[PDB]
């Protein structure tokens, strides 16, 4: 993880205790974005059918 | 669209080093077992003759 900057101050209703309140920048700024990869496959089965 | 699997493999060749080390199945292989209880429930049996038949 990486710096962003931010305020401790109580606002409006968004800060009761436990909500964590960044603006549009960040995602703008693509700041922590997310890559993830599942696997997958096939099967052929020479059968009796 | 879909089936399960059918086909027993009673005998196997791995082709281990060329000239396949072939082994049949061994589960697949029956056998019995002695009844080793009636084996030495049979002589001292007091009808001798039913138990040594």
């Amino acid at each position: 993880g990486q710096n962003m900057r931010v305020a401790f101050m109580p606002w409006n209703g968004y800060n009761f205790e436990d909500s964590i309140l960044v603006s549009e920048r960040v995602v703008q700024e693509d700041r922590f974005t997310t890559i993830h990869i599942q696997e997958l496959a096939c099967v052929s089965r020479d059968t009796k059918l | 669209t879909s089936e399960p699997e059918y086909v027993i493999p009673d005998v196997l060749v791995r082709k281990v080093s060329g000239r396949w080390t072939v082994e049949l199945n061994a589960d697949s292989i029956p056998r019995l077992k002695i009844n080793q209880q009636y084996a030495a429930m049979g002589n001292s049996a007091r009808n001798d003759a039913d138990g040594q038949f």
